[PDB]
């Protein structure tokens, strides 16, 4: 009723099963616990001198009935138990919440996800923190600023443990405010925006690549067959592109599915259900589960940027023994590609 | 009761507005009035330490309704150039909202007083000033350089941190938070200045390359041909290595050190 | 602090002086209305 | 980055002014570019945001010789669209001639733009192919712009005009434009006169205003066109990252278009993506291939059914194409605004990459070489034959566009991995 932690000294924290009188099941024990924390997070508040009343009663009368004793602490759950999901869903706003959780951190935005790469490609150096991680955050403000979207976002802070291979987030979300997320379920996030942040980039590379109609074939005949790259651009583009195709279905069913279930059902133990399955379907289905595929899919995104190196060093068609460093990477490629029909298999 | 008692009884809102303009913090036309006077050389004593005298001129340049409270008569104290430090302006804050101004910061807030006196002197000093032509090239080299020096110093930093310090304090609601923000924009506006941590690696530059216009106006006056000075490549040779000196000290801060503080200035032009 | 209308400096302490139990969450709101 | 459409000639005004007007009334935009009372969008790229909830679009609106801009002015929208960016023949070398000596003026107004958005990406140019005025204009325009931006991107809604074949030099005008077009535009999104017309007859009775009508079906196509820029999504949050996947060689650069509702005024994604295989929606009039295809669908689309659609369009298909490229057809999805009517609650449209265009470019060329045989049109006033006394960029332009005819069937050839 009032939430106090260690309202005795010792014989969060969680059921002590062996202390617990028999006549009292385990099974009132878990109702009893949940009600317990969810204070700590009311119209309990409002009614709670009620229901210390009817607790004194059940003080009050001389034997125990456990048939009682359940239907206080049943009457209390249907004010606690589906009143802490009260407090979250409308009070603590979950559900709007969790749209700040994919627009900002599952790349569910694409100005603040894409100006930002544009205005931050410079951080591609290995770093020691000492200056493009302060750098960073600054660019991620400064990207928000440019069109609207200036709202709170003091949360959201990036962090650098190969400039663009770690740029972990961390979002400041308390656990008196909400006890969903946790620091593994975070940490299992921050795997999630690693990965598609790697796609984004490489395929933001490729239509940046895709320079040959922009300025060389562009007003200029050059030469076409002697000095070309095979336009392998364009294969190697499906690829990536395809792949993003597959981030795409995954994310937005299992965000429609989660949403559709939280509005419909009313316990919050079942809501974290619904949520570890949301996080544990996005895992696998989008293949960031470590895996073969995801270590052929990482060769061939480290192949797709070199040949992204490859074309921008050239300037004017020229085969400065380019040939060479083509052929390895054509070459490769194909190989590589001939991996991914492992997933047709 | 604190936050208004102080601010409708012994106003602190304009106490602090006031220590900002018009006094140490921005000079205003107040303090340009004030220290012209104190520049001219004519009649003017060695040190022109008479304390009547720049109380009198402070007077003078009072120009607001509350005429009080300000000396400019503490002792000066007693130099590759003349710069004469000393002029130390003391404001005295009566006992309701002394606790926030401290006699203790009044030594900072007098710090950087002293280098924005500086930096007008040496602004103005190759103002009052204007072979015979190549004079007057060194002197466009020179003006270029101290003009953006005080551009940074007397914008960027201060003027720019005043303005979040102003808007803060309105929302401050505690005796003691308002005394820990008004102390971290004091340390913020002296280390956003070169005044803190290395002063031989970076002050001392600022320094020498000021010292030089200064002897560069103080050997010259207004209107006449024969100078006779053969010293114009050495000074020429002088400015311009400590000029590459300081820039190079300026581009060292990238490995290490307050980039966006020194990274903005280190964008000097060059040449 | 050197608006000393409260010592704490030299009251509260974790060894060389004593504080009590039951008031130790409202020490500051206690000295901010002692400083009025 | 923000675009900025550069809307050139006398039809590219009127359809630049249908499309920002259109975009007006499906964006929370009223007639004085005020934020409607009664509105979730990306209006950063299309609309410039002033201070009092002015969204001014970044439209250039180039008139020469002016008729029709005169009625653009005295409309209700004359407030929506102040930049304050205006400045003032039937032959290519007229109009080119004609822009040569206002060059500076006009690109003092592109920079302007520039200069006020934060960022740039693309010029958006609603050409008209042998526009009189519009043409020459419209190809010396963009043969400067990328020597200015060469690193930035020049995309051209074309109006490519068939008529059943009055201008009697259309095929040389259509000539040198597809020439500067072949080499110094970046992406092209071809269009046809015949072919919205045959629409036209199709869905309604409208024969004589052809003209009139035909100015909403291609601002639909505009506008849908944009649309998964203009609203947020997953994938394709950029114009450059969507046009990489419909151009895959830099020469076969112009892109076919199609609509499921043409009678926009529930059905399945099942359906809506095959009709725009039909040929009846398609809106352009030896083996021959597609060489990439791509589906913007906009409405109440359920998730798990596109990938089983993808699957179900791969066992009927309708779209028969083996080009040298890899490209496979995909399903993306966009959102449908509010405000508007939502008739034909789920509704689609296709860009894509096909070898027949070859035929409706060689059709002019066909035209262009009997009409050189002939030297019936050489025009040869004065400003055409100062202009161009060896008459031999016309040649030049045959030769350009004839590689591009054999660049395209060498694309529908197993073998483009050599000579296009």
């Amino acid at each position: 009723l009032h939430g106090l932690l260690l309202d005795q000294h010792e014989e969060q924290f969680s059921l002590r099963v062996e202390i617990l009188p028999s006549y009292i099941p385990v099974r009132v024990a878990e109702k009893i616990l949940f009600v317990g924390e969810s204070v700590q997070m009311s119209i309990l508040k409002n009614q709670e001198d009620t229901f210390a009343a009817e607790l004194h009663r059940l003080k009050q009368q001389p034997l125990f009935s456990l048939v009682d004793f359940e239907q206080v602490v049943d009457r209390i759950r249907s004010t606690v138990a589906e009143h802490l999901w009260k407090l979250m869903v409308e009070e603590s706003d979950l559900l709007g919440q969790l749209k700040i959780i994919k627009d900002f951190y599952l790349l569910g935005r694409g100005e603040l996800f894409q100006a930002f790469i544009d205005t931050a490609q410079h951080m591609l150096k290995t770093p020691p923190t000492a200056v493009t991680e302060h750098d960073v955050n600054v660019a991620f403000q400064q990207s928000a600023h440019k069109v609207l979207l200036d709202d709170d976002n003091l949360l959201p802070l990036l962090h650098l443990t190969s400039g663009w291979a770690a740029l972990g987030l961390s979002y400041k979300v308390q656990w008196p405010l909400h006890i969903l997320f946790t620091p593994a379920v975070l940490e299992k996030y921050n795997v999630v925006f690693k990965y598609l942040l790697s796609v984004r980039r490489v395929q933001a590379e490729l239509q940046h690549c895709w320079a040959l109609q922009m300025q060389r074939k562009h007003l200029k005949s050059n030469q076409t067959d002697a000095i070309k790259w095979r336009l392998r651009n364009h294969m190697a583009f499906l690829v990536d592109n395809l792949q993003y195709y597959l981030q795409v279905d995954v994310l937005e069913s299992q965000f429609s599915q989660l949403l559709h279930q939280i509005n419909s059902t009313r316990d919050f133990e079942s809501i974290r259900l619904a949520h570890d399955h949301f996080l544990s379907n996005l895992l696998a289905q989008s293949f960031i589960l470590l895996k073969p595929v995801f270590h052929c899919l990482n060769e061939i995104l480290d192949l797709c940027h070199s040949f992204c190196s490859l074309v921008s060093q050239n300037l004017g068609p020229l085969d400065e023994r380019g040939a060479a460093q083509l052929s390895i990477l054509v070459k490769g490629f194909s190989r590589q590609s001939s991996l991914l029909f492992k997933i047709l298999s | 009761n604190l936050m208004q008692t102080l601010k409708k009884d012994y106003r602190l809102v304009e106490y602090l507005q006031a220590m900002r303009n018009f006094f140490l913090m921005e000079g205003g036309d107040t303090m340009y009035d004030f220290y012209t006077s104190i520049f001219d050389k004519i009649r003017e004593k060695e040190t022109w330490q008479n304390v009547s005298f720049l109380n009198v001129q402070l007077q003078e340049a009072v120009g607001q309704r509350y005429p009080e409270d300000s000396s400019r008569l503490s002792i000066s104290f007693e130099l590759p150039v003349h710069i004469l430090d000393g002029l130390t302006l003391s404001y005295k804050v009566p006992w309701p909202v002394d606790i926030v101004i401290s006699l203790e910061c009044q030594k900072i807030y007098n710090q950087v007083f002293l280098l924005l006196l500086q930096i007008k002197w040496a602004k103005y000093s190759l103002d009052v000033l204007l072979q015979i032509h190549r004079m007057f090239l060194l002197r466009v080299k020179l003006m270029h350089f101290v003009n953006s020096l005080h551009n940074y110093i007397m914008t960027r930093i201060l003027h720019s941190t005043g303005l979040e310090f102003q808007h803060q304090v309105e929302e401050a609601k505690d005796l003691d938070q308002l005394i820990k923000i008004h102390y971290r924009y004091l340390s913020t506006i002296h280390d956003r200045c070169l005044l803190r941590e290395k002063v031989s690696f970076v002050k001392e530059a600022i320094m020498k390359v000021l010292n030089l216009a200064l002897m560069f106006a103080d050997g010259w006056q207004a209107g006449l041909g024969t100078w006779r000075m053969e010293s114009i490549e050495k000074m020429e040779s002088d400015f311009k290595n400590c000029h590459m000196f300081l820039v190079t000290i300026l581009n060292k801060a990238v490995c290490r050190g307050s980039f966006p503080h020194l990274e903005s200035l280190a964008l000097s032009l060059m040449a | 602090n050197a608006s000393a209308s409260s010592g704490s400096d030299q009251g509260p302490s974790s060894r060389q002086h004593t504080m009590v139990s039951f008031l130790k969450p409202v020490l500051k709101q206690i000295i901010m209305a002692g400083k009025s | 980055r923000e675009i900025i459409t550069l809307q050139l000639g006398q039809c590219g005004n009127q359809i630049g002014f249908e499309f920002w007007k259109q975009l007006c009334a499906e964006h929370g935009i009223s007639p004085e570019g005020i934020v409607e009372e009664f509105a979730t969008d990306r209006k950063d790229v299309f609309f410039y945001q002033a201070d009092d909830e002015h969204y001014i679009p970044r439209a250039v609106l180039l008139d020469l010789e002016p008729r029709v801009i005169h009625s653009i002015l005295n409309s209700p929208y004359a407030k929506l669209y102040n930049p304050e960016n205006i400045y003032l023949g039937n032959n290519w070398a007229s109009g080119f001639s004609q822009g040569e000596k206002i060059h500076e003026d006009i690109f003092d107004i592109i920079d302007r733009e520039a200069d006020g958005s934060d960022s740039l990406e693309g010029f958006v140019l609603c050409h008209s192919i042998a526009g009189g005025t519009g043409s020459g204009l419209g190809s010396y325009l963009l043969e400067r712009l990328n020597d200015r931006y060469p690193k930035k991107l020049v995309q051209t809604y074309s109006v490519f005009p068939n008529q059943d074949e009055d201008v009697v030099v259309q095929p040389y005008n259509s000539l040198l434009t597809l020439k500067r077009l072949t080499q110094n535009a970046d992406c092209v999104v071809v269009l046809d006169n015949t072919a919205l017309n045959r629409i036209a007859t199709d869905r309604l009775h409208i024969q004589n205003p052809s003209f009139s009508q035909i100015n909403q079906l291609v601002s639909t196509i505009m506008s849908a066109s944009t649309t998964t820029l203009r609203y947020p999504g997953y994938m394709n949050n950029d114009l450059i990252g969507l046009i990489a996947s419909l151009i895959p060689t830099p020469r076969l650069h112009f892109l076919m278009t199609g609509y499921t509702p043409l009678t926009t005024d529930k059905t399945t994604v099942l359906d809506v993506m095959r009709r725009l295989l039909q040929p009846k929606n398609v809106m352009v009039s030896t083996n021959h291939c597609y060489i990439a295809i791509l589906n913007i669908i906009q409405g109440e689309v359920d998730p798990t059914q596109v990938h089983k659609s993808l699957q179900r369009i791969r066992e009927r298909k309708l779209a028969n194409f083996i080009p040298w490229g890899p490209a496979s057809i995909q399903v993306a999805l966009s959102r449908k605004s509010p405000y508007l009517p939502s008739a034909h609650r789920v509704s689609g449209l296709m860009m894509a990459n096909h070898t027949s265009i070859s035929s409706l470019f060689e059709r002019t060329c066909r035209q262009y070489d009997k009409l050189r045989k002939r030297e019936a049109f050489l025009e040869q006033f004065r400003k055409e034959d100062m202009f161009k006394d060896n008459f031999d960029e016309m040649d030049t332009s045959r030769e350009i566009v004839q590689q591009l005819i054999d660049e395209y069937h060498a694309a529908t050839r197993p073998d483009y991995i050599s000579w296009g």
